[PDB]
């Protein structure tokens, strides 16, 4: 897994690569690591699928009651401390690595997340095991006061590089825009640089091809009247 | 303990269970009865973990007596093997679990069949023309492969399990001392004293 | 894997079946899980596939060599052993190897000898070894006798093996059968698991617990 | 030992065209020793049907769980579940076990009766969901129905040209596979009628 | 500790023609998660109208084919220039592998070429030097993804004839080397889909009375 | 078997159109601690062929000795040792190669990873990879340690494949490796700020820099940075 | 990492390295370790960054409690409240912390608590893996009673070479300077510390 | 393999072995010969690990036929067991130890005097009126430490064997297949069929 | 332990405590670690008491039967010999080195053997496990080319400091001065460098 955060001008963007693995199996071409804990909060997650997705819809649930609680738009931090407090709890155990990034009333903010409940701030940030690649290109290519247009540039290249270098990476690159003062956009299959090339052959079968001993009819519909 | 053997014939269904009960290197008892009546029409057998296996095969049967009473009426075989399967599910995830494997005769007087059931200590249940728990299925399945019909009276069941048990005292190196064998059909369960 | 060998009044059926595997996966159903020492010895392969292949190969080097140098056949009894003492120097190193070595002299008759990786060498008239030989053994125990005709055996030892095929997830493929008299082996087929068991099971009427 | 592959099987689950196919093999083993070849791991709760490989006790009794759940859903919603949230419930029922879960690879197939789209879906043992467009693949010989899925599959096959391929990456993964096999179902599905057809394959 | 010991991925394929040979594999080679090259060839022609490649262990894998060619280069001087046949090249690995039956090269080995007849060949090879002439073998990474398609689409495993339903198989006519490679390119582009250790490149050494010729072909690189 | 006890990190490297560059810092370490700050881990033999070396440095002085006698034992008898029949970087490399491998087969291993860099007779570009394992292989960019998952990447988006050597001059190349260079100390914890570079070109020779520097570093975003998550102050 | 606090006339200091690590790599270059948990009671923070961080987070928790009750409270007051979570559970952490803080009653004070929950009240306390490398320079070169301008390059010079010898310290040195006029955050940058 | 007896009575010593051969899940023989002629009024019983058993009986049967051509003579049965524990002695401090255990029943020619020995894998040796290895002590001695004379005919002692076996039989958990047994006398070496 | 050898002007100053500890028990508290392979090259020991004495002695058996041949050894060939046993012997010792002499071409050169049995050519070096707590306090205070009186007391403080925080370390401090003069040893008692 490939997942960065990148801080801009008046805003922040996070990124994934789309692919899940089983050991060295691919499971999954197309997956969404992007999150929405709420409307303009958005994580990436890398690790443990389930807990990724378990973590954040369970705090993303209490706050959105909180959100409702308070009258108040939810912000970062508490998404922040919130996640760190219920990992930390479960020293370890639960593991989900998280980029945390979102606008609210107080500005924009981006955070990481590791699985035994330690946080870190920064303007840019990798996590997963193509970590390391898309970190060198961040190192690179970062720079203070980056626009809009040069942080998603500067993102999906961090993501290319884990797909590209890092074997537990590949397929596509999704991307989620947080700016200030504006919806979020959430840019699924952002890039799609790995379409699979058309196949020498069909494999489609001739009719029959198949031997059958029986055939039936499944009852899928209700007791009927009458 | 050891080997436990069960086949379904046309009108019954046919328990067969060694006798030796083993204790390291000595054999204690050579007339261990391994089953438990749980009602008229349903049988028992079983081989597991020493003291487990009495212990969850008399808790099966209580169990099964008190619904009996309460409702006065018994419970078809399919009914009771659900029941056994979910304690044993239940008890595998246990503190100690029931190292307990069963073989569920019955003969179900409402569809008038036979039924035999085999279910492994996990609540592994499947329903079955003829079964066996640990190596004994090793010895005898390929027998049963070869000569058993859905249409077997209980007099060809017992000459096919007789020639199960022939190849079982040749080939296995343990001496299980014998089986008892026990049919239960229509009339209920009896014993066959002479085997 | 399911290999078996008996004596019998037309000499020696030799059956064996062709499943290779490296844990759950197949990694072969054409074995030859038969070896063809010469035109008169037959060795089986249970256990390690390249440990019983090398040294049974080597073995027809060593017999070649014995009748090079001893203008005679060499011995069923005289083969065995060559390949038991060859083993037992490796003990303990990790060979993996359960094999019947059979043939047929004029002064022995038909004769199989077990040889195994812990040094083990037994005479005997019924052999089964492999992952499935408990389900080969049931078959051939219950219809063994000595007053077999050459075709009837052959059939008794296809028979136990497809019993095996069935029952041991380890076992199938096909089945190679062997027929051993004083003139030498002769082949008699391989045999798909997949034709032979629906042909078995509509002319014989066993395995009604499967549909077809 | 892995709670996994001690009784094996395989299922796998394909779209079509207005159509979705579910298969899976029949065997029931207890390690090298096969027990039963009429064991089903395919289930269906209304029109949503659900596969599961792995541990078979745990088959049975996600079987009977999600069975128990599906009735008290239709009683209280008064209309049968969907294959969406039929989903999320599975996954919602293997992650409370998270720490001490169920062995399974349960996978999800039907259309949704509102819209008409093909659904199919997969999990790990403990929730995580796999919402492919294509296929969805589990059990023992997974990696090998991932090579016959990968190179078979083309879209928008219609139900009779779809049973053919899914058929043929059943069988053709089930023989490469000591613990699968012993026979095999095949599931067409389309919006308001299913067919059942049980193939035939080498028993051994 | 010290494991010596590795695994550098790939994957390969071996298919037998009626009058040819082909052995593919991936140019890829890789240490857990990082790629070490996208272009390492792994099938080599050792001469004699022989190719090889031995999977698994990359330094175990050049050593046995180093070994190899140096024994065919011997078989040429201790035996007046005769050529090697496949048989008897493969007999010769087997004994190149056992001879280290108790540290065993940690490698698949496969060779292809012809046979005394002309006809197409393939090999197979496990570490400690089982072998067995076969039509159709992959080995490494992918192997399992490979190999089920390979009974379908070559031996029309499973396939019968329509109208008749399972009663006439499917009848088993001979592949052409246009068809094999289609086989091949496609075998190779699913498996580099679904297994993250397949990519980057597949080179495929065709086998003929005519000769050993090459071919490249472009996989994709994440 | 044993275990590396003073260690060198990354060995990277690159070819370009005219040759190949290759660089390592001057770092030794034991264990954690930074101990020796002035340790040359890149080793030219001749004029054609520099020897780039990561872990264990007492095992690097060996191989340092070795390359050394085999350059003294190559001129025993040998007209053009300085010419037709001096030694390659092919050579050196299939050499060393053969020692690391034997040496995992007794299984004492030379505790290391070693990238050879040089420029042949014809003017070829030779770059090849070997370590403790006799592990072998090649690539327009090599790296070891850190840098195979850092370096790499970098160096990759300026030479992807083959026909992307010719397109790269040697100020292009160098650039990216000492960017490469700045990357692996922020980065790797085992690095050290001073390192040694080497060109090996087919025109220009061999161009050895020693004391090298990593300079233009960012570090002026740190000021705004402050706690963990909800600190102000 | 490179942690350090001392006492001074004006009030105490604190000091640290921004280095942290899994197993190698850096996973952040630029981290605070230099936390607060009352206005004039900072600490410095080794070991497990989740430990530390948990710890630090119920620490201002009790400290913003007890100050909503009881008024302002004493640096001793907060070590006691770290030295409470650290000591009951010890076999569950890895923590190593120095408190610092500023009262106008007490003026500077330091304490460290170590692995096993003890407390040390000490003029000055270096901790972390890279500490060790500057046990001698420190004792060597600490006084009593110096001014901030000292004080502040006593800080540099010992933590510059923690950080030249340590590989799991580096970055930019930070600092935090607490006396009776306020709060002053100053950072060092690499290109400073390194010649000295 | 299993169970190896030996009683010396009055004028013979008679060895019984167990016919069984199991490889772990089978019983692969049922008619196996664990005993060795060293000498025409020499046997040599025993058991232990697989393939070391019959490698080590008839490397010592080689050795003695040797020296009996090489002196026209034929050693005593103490001077066989000696032979036969230095060997054994040799052995546990091997590179790899042959883990035999055996009996020697001779008939000493000299002395007119029938000898039984007992040798285990170790080197102990003793001599015994009756003796056992491995666990058939546990059952046996008790019988023979009552019934036992030391003036007992052939017959006599043959009839308190077959208590043995009998008592074996009866409490030992794994099936041996019954005793092949030999009596070894002043005439030599002859085998009881039917038993 | 704590060991160090420093060049200066005139030549080379080996430097030592005197503690030898099994466990936590003080074996001996007025140990020799300075030893003596040649008239004008010596060496530091530390690490496995039995193994440092054994490869001494296989030195100076080398260097007393290479003097009888080719006359005088240089330091460097002093070194590359303990090198040799130590690189060779790798798996079955536990000895750190320095290796130190004066030349009258060469003068004052230090040589250090870690455990590997690399070789490293230094100005000064440190050793032992003393010497972790001083890498910070002789970066700082080493200088190049200082008088006999200076390196004395640069020796002495930092070895003062190792004593003080490691406990594997104490007693007294020997030295041995290598210069064209010829071989002074010098010792320095607790009450002297405990009051530094
Ligand atoms: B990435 O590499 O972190 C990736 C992204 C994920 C958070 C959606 N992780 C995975 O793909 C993990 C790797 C993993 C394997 C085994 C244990 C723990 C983690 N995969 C899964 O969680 C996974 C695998 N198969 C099915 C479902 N989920
Ligand atoms: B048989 O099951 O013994 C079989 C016969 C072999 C001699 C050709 N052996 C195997 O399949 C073994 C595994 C095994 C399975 C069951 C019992 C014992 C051993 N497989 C291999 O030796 C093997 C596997 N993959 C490649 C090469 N060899
Ligand atoms: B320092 O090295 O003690 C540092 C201080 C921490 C409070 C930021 N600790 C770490 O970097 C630890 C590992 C460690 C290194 C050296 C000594 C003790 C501990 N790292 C982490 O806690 C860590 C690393 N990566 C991610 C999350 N947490
Ligand atoms: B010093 O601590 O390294 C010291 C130097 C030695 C050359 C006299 N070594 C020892 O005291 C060693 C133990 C040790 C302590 C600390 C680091 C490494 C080793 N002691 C011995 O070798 C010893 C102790 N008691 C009796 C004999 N030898
Ligand atoms: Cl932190
Ligand atoms: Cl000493
Ligand atoms: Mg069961
Ligand atoms: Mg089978
Ligand atoms: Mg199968
Ligand atoms: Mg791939
Ligand atoms: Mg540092």
């Amino acid at each position: 897994t490939t997942i960065v955060g990148v801080k801009f001008n008046n805003g922040v963007v996070i990124a994934a690569d789309t692919r899940s693995t089983q050991g060295p199996i691919v499971a999954d071409k197309n997956c969404a690591k992007l999150h929405r804990i709420s409307p303009k909060i958005w994580c990436a997650g890398a690790g443990t699928a389930a807990d990724t997705e378990a973590v954040t819809q369970l705090i993303g649930s209490n706050i959105e009651l909180h959100s409702l609680y308070t009258s108040r738009e939810p912000r970062v931090v508490s998404a922040l401390q919130m996640l760190k407090q219920h990992l930390f709890k479960y020293q370890g155990h639960i593991g989900a690595y998280l980029i945390v990034a979102g606008v609210d009333p107080t500005g924009s903010h981006l955070f990481s997340i590791h699985a035994h409940g330690s946080t870190d701030v920064g303007y840019y940030l990798s996590l997963g095991s193509g970590s390391l690649a898309a970190m060198a290109v961040l190192e690179s290519h970062w720079k203070q006061d980056l626009t809009k247009e040069e942080a998603i540039k500067l993102a999906s290249d961090a993501i290319q590089a884990g797909i590209w270098n890092d074997l537990g990476s590949g397929s596509n690159v999704d991307v989620c825009v947080m700016e200030i003062g504006k919806d979020a956009e959430y840019l699924r299959n952002y890039l799609t640089p790995n379409v699979r090339e058309e196949k020498q052959k069909s494999y489609k079968f001739p009719r029959g091809t198949t031997a059958v001993l029986k055939e039936s009819i499944v009852n899928i519909c209700d007791i009927q009247e009458e | 303990m050891d080997i436990i053997l069960g086949i379904r014939v046309q009108d019954s269904v046919i328990l067969a269970s060694s006798k030796a009960v083993t204790r390291g290197i000595s054999v204690l008892k050579d007339s261990d009865d391994k089953t438990r009546q749980l009602s008229p029409h349903t049988l028992m057998s079983f081989a597991g973990e020493a003291g487990d296996t009495v212990q969850f095969a008399e808790y099966i049967q209580a169990n099964i007596q008190l619904y009996s009473i309460r409702e006065d009426y018994e419970l078809s075989p399919q009914a009771v093997s659900s029941f056994v399967r979910q304690e044993l599910a239940k008890s595998i995830r246990s503190r100690r679990p029931y190292q307990v494997n069963v073989l569920i005769g019955g003969y179900d007087k409402k569809k008038n069949k036979p039924e035999l059931y085999q279910i492994d200590y996990l609540g592994t249940k499947v329903e079955l023309p003829y079964g066996a728990h640990g190596y004994s299925g090793f010895y005898t399945f390929s027998l049963l492969d070869h000569h058993y019909r859905p249409d077997m009276t209980t007099e060809e069941g017992l000459d096919l399990l007789k020639l199960c048990v022939q190849e079982l005292e040749k080939r296995m190196p343990m001496d299980f001392k014998g089986v008892i064998v026990k049919i239960v059909d229509k009339d209920g369960i009896r014993q066959v004293d002479d085997f | 894997t399911t290999t078996l060998a008996f004596r019998f009044q037309g000499g020696i059926i030799v059956a064996v079946d062709s499943r290779a595997t490296a844990g759950n996966w197949v990694a072969s159903q054409t074995v030859k899980k038969v070896i063809e020492i010469n035109p008169f010895l037959l060795g089986t392969m249970a256990g390690g596939t390249a440990d019983c292949q090398f040294w049974e190969t080597w073995l027809g080097s060593q017999c070649r060599l014995h009748e090079l140098r001893e203008k005679e056949r060499i011995s069923v009894a005289a083969a065995s052993k060559i390949l038991s003492n060859l083993v037992y120097q490796y003990k303990g190193a990790g060979l993996s190897m359960g094999t019947m070595i059979c043939g047929y002299t004029r002064k022995e008759g038909p004769t199989i000898y077990y040889v195994d990786s812990d040094g083990t060498r037994l005479k005997g008239d019924i052999f089964c070894v492999g992952s499935g030989q408990t389900f080969a053994y049931g078959v051939l125990d219950s219809n063994y006798k000595w007053d077999l005709s050459v075709e009837d055996a052959l059939y008794l030892g296809k028979r136990s093996i497809l019993a095996a095929a069935h029952r041991d997830a380890y076992s199938g493929g096909s089945v190679n059968l062997y027929h051993v008299t004083e003139d030498g082996w002769i082949y008699h087929g391989n045999h798909d698991v997949g034709e032979l068991f629906w042909k078995v099971k509509e002319e014989e009427g066993s395995f009604n617990n499967v549909i077809g | 030992s892995d709670p996994s592959s001690i009784n094996g099987g395989i299922v796998v689950a394909m779209t079509g065209k207005d159509c979705v196919a579910i298969a899976c093999d029949l065997r029931l083993g207890s390690q090298s020793l096969g027990v039963s070849n009429k064991f089903e791991k395919i289930f269906h709760y209304g029109h949503v049907f659900l596969g599961i490989t792995g541990l078979a006790t745990d088959v049975t009794t996600l079987n009977e769980m999600f069975r128990y759940k599906t009735n008290l859903y239709k009683l209280k919603e008064e209309r049968a579940i969907e294959p969406e949230t039929f989903t999320q419930l599975v996954s919602s029922s293997l992650y409370e076990r998270r720490f001490g879960p169920y062995f399974v690879g349960p996978v999800v197939a039907g259309i949704n009766s509102k819209s008409g789209k093909p659904f199919i879906a997969g999990f790990d043992l403990i929730g995580c969901i796999d919402e492919a467009k294509d296929f969805i693949v589990s059990g023992t010989a997974s990696d090998q129905l991932f090579g016959m899925c990968e190179s078979l599959y083309e879209p928008n096959l219609e139900p009779e040209d779809l049973f053919e391929t899914i058929s043929q990456a059943l069988l053709n993964a089930a023989d490469r596979d000591a613990l699968s096999g012993w026979g095999a179902v095949v599931y067409i599905i389309k919006k308001d009628e299913v067919v059942k057809r049980y193939l035939k394959m080498r028993q051994d | 500790q010290f494991n010596p010991y590795g695994d550098n991925g790939g994957t390969i394929l071996g298919i037998a023609g009626e009058d040819f040979a082909v052995l593919a594999g991936d140019t890829r080679n890789i240490t857990d998660y990082s790629i070490n090259s996208r272009y390492e060839p792994k099938v080599f022609d050792c001469g004699d109208n022989i190719v090889m490649s031995a999977n698994g262990f990359a330094a175990d894998g050049d050593a046995l084919v180093k070994r190899f060619k140096n024994s065919v280069k011997w078989y040429h001087f201790d035996h007046n220039d005769k050529k090697l046949s496949i048989n008897s090249a493969a007999r010769n690995i087997q004994h190149l592998l056992y001879g280290k039956r108790f540290f065993p090269y940690y490698v698949h080995t496969i060779i292809a070429g012809l046979d005394e007849d002309g006809k197409g060949a393939v090999y197979s090879f496990d570490p400690v030097g089982s072998y067995e002439r076969e039509q159709c073998r992959a080995g490494g990474a992918a192997a399992s993804l490979i190999m089920p398609f390979l009974d379908n689409q070559v031996n029309f495993k499973n396939q019968y004839e329509p109208g008749t339903n399972g009663k006439v198989k499917k009848p088993l006519k001979y592949l052409s080397v246009e068809e094999v490679i289609k086989l091949v390119r496609d075998s190779f582009t699913s498996a580099t889909e679904r297994h993250i250790q397949v990519g980057d490149g597949l080179e495929i050494l065709i086998v003929t009375k005519d000769g050993v010729r090459k071919e490249f072909y472009e996989l994709k690189r994440d | 078997t044993q275990q590396p006890i003073v260690t060198g990190t990354s060995v990277i490297s690159m070819k370009y159109d005219n040759g190949v560059i290759i660089a390592a810092d001057n770092l030794g370490s034991y264990g954690s601690l930074l101990r020796f700050n002035g340790v040359e881990r890149l080793i030219p033999v001749g004029d054609n062929t520099v020897v780039g070396i990561s872990g264990d440095i007492s095992d690097m002085q060996h191989i340092e000795r070795l390359l050394k006698d085999l350059v003294t034992e190559n001129a025993y008898d040998n007209p053009l040792a300085d010419a037709e029949e001096a030694l390659e970087p092919s050579y050196i490399f299939e050499y060393l190669a053969t020692v690391m491998y034997q040496r995992r087969s007794k299984m004492n291993p030379l505790w290391n990873a070693i990238i050879v860099a040089g420029v042949q007779s014809n003017g070829d570009q030779f770059l090849r990879y070997v370590n403790l394992l006799g592990v072998t292989y090649s690539s327009p960019t090599l790296a070891t340690g850190f840098g195979a998952h850092m370096a790499n990447p970098l160096l990759r988006k300026v030479v992807d494949r083959e026909s992307d050597i010719p397109k790269t001059t040697v100020q292009v190349a160098e650039e990216a490796i000492v960017n490469a260079m700045r990357v692996l100390y922020y980065r790797d914890a085992r690095s050290s700020r001073n390192f040694s570079l080497a060109i090996i070109d087919k025109n220009t020779g061999l161009t050895f820099k020693k004391n090298l520097q990593v300079e233009n570093m960012k570090w002026d975003f740190a000021k705004d940075i402050k706690g963990y998550g909800t600190q102000k102050i | 990492t490179s942690i350090m606090a001392v006492t001074f006339k004006d009030g105490v200091i604190l000091g640290a390295d921004s280095r942290t690590t899994t197993g190698a790599y850096i996973a952040n270059r630029v981290t605070d370790k230099l936390t607060r948990v009352h206005d004039k009671i900072w600490c410095c923070r080794s070991g497990s960054a989740a430990d530390t961080q948990a710890i630090a987070d119920i620490v201002q928790y009790h400290l913003e409690l007890y100050t909503s009750q009881y008024g302002t409270p004493s640096t001793e007051t907060a070590a006691s409240v770290f030295k409470e979570l650290c000591y009951e559970n010890k076999d569950n952490l890895t923590a190593g912390i120095i408190v610092a803080g500023y009262d106008d009653k007490n003026k500077g004070e330091v304490y460290t608590i170590p692995l096993g929950g003890s407390v040390h009240k000490l003029p000055y306390a270096i901790a972390g893996s890279g500490s060790t490398f500057i046990y001698g320079y420190c004792d060597k070169n600490f006084r009593e009673n110096m001014s901030k301008e000292e004080t502040v390059d006593f800080i540099k010079h010992s933590l510059s070479q923690a950080i030249k010898w340590d590989g799991s310290s580096g970055g930019v040195i930070r600092m935090v300077v607490l006396t009776a006029a306020g709060v002053e955050r100053l950072i060092f940058y690499p290109d400073e510390y390194e010649q000295l």
